[PDB]
């Protein structure tokens, strides 16, 4: 969860 | 919900996916929902147990006097089957206290047969002092307790006599002074 | 889509938070908790309530004790 929660904040 | 819970884990940890994870909350939405719905009904139960607790409690205490008669000997042993049964007979045959009373007649009714003379004195006994016990006030409580004291040969004394008196406790202190001790 | 169910598992994830702050705990007291489960299991078959209640508390002081 909180690797997709950075991947949406950096793109 | 907690297979639910489970299954989600389960499902995030195998790896489409974002519309069945947002199918199980909304699965999980409409379970708590239809819980908050169904929690409407809890009042009145309770309402309902606090009215029966005094009946509850009575019939436990005479379980347990019926347990300790069976202690006493072989014979006088009791089931909860035949309790059922006798409750059940109560319904068959100021709302609480008259189920109440139908309990202690149809409980003494049925299981006088069970015991010889001197038991069953002592059961009329203490159902007649159970229900005082319950029904009248204190100083009527105190008053039975002495006389069955002087009864005793233990606590020798008068009772408790107030202006207004039942006219039980005076036939009974009439039965009791005249030594007409059976009666 | 992704961006919604973000936003929607709130409550799970401070509900992973705390379990996973908890675990801590849980794993402290896992031993005494297997140690009492099994003296349940191997020694309370045949006791009444009152008994139970009785040696429970003795247990709970004696385990207390040994720290």
């Amino acid at each position: 969860l909180n690797e997709s929660v950075l991947k949406v904040n950096e793109l | 919900l907690k297979n639910l819970e489970k299954r989600l884990l389960e499902e995030l940890n195998n790896s489409e996916l974002m519309v069945t994870l947002n199918n199980l909350k909304k699965e999980a939405m409409n379970i708590e929902k239809k819980l908050s719905e169904s929690e409407e009904f809890f009042p009145q139960f309770d309402n309902l147990v606090e009215e029966y607790s005094i009946i509850g409690k009575h019939s436990v205490k005479i379980f347990s006097m019926l347990e300790k008669f069976g202690q006493f000997h072989w014979f006088y042993g009791i089931s909860i089957g035949q309790f059922l049964s006798c409750f059940k007979r109560v319904f068959i045959k100021t709302r609480v206290d008259e189920i109440l009373w139908l309990l202690y007649q149809e409980v003494y009714c049925q299981f006088s047969t069970a015991l010889d003379k001197k038991f069953k004195m002592i059961m009329a006994m203490t159902m007649f002092c159970l229900y005082k016990f319950d029904i009248e006030s204190e100083q009527y409580k105190e008053a039975v307790l002495t006389m069955i004291g002087v009864l005793s040969e233990s606590s020798d004394g008068v009772p408790k006599l107030t202006v207004d008196t039942n006219d039980d406790l005076r036939y009974l202190w009439d039965y009791v002074t005249t030594k007409s001790y059976i009666s | 889509r992704s961006i919604s169910l973000v936003k929607s598992l709130t409550f799970e994830k401070e509900r992973w938070l705390n379990t996973t702050k908890q675990f801590s705990k849980t794993s402290q007291e896992l031993i005494g908790n297997c140690i009492i489960s099994s003296i349940y299991e191997t020694y309370f078959g045949h006791l009444n309530e009152r008994e139970r209640g009785d040696m429970l508390v003795i247990l709970k002081r004696l385990l207390g004790k040994f720290a």
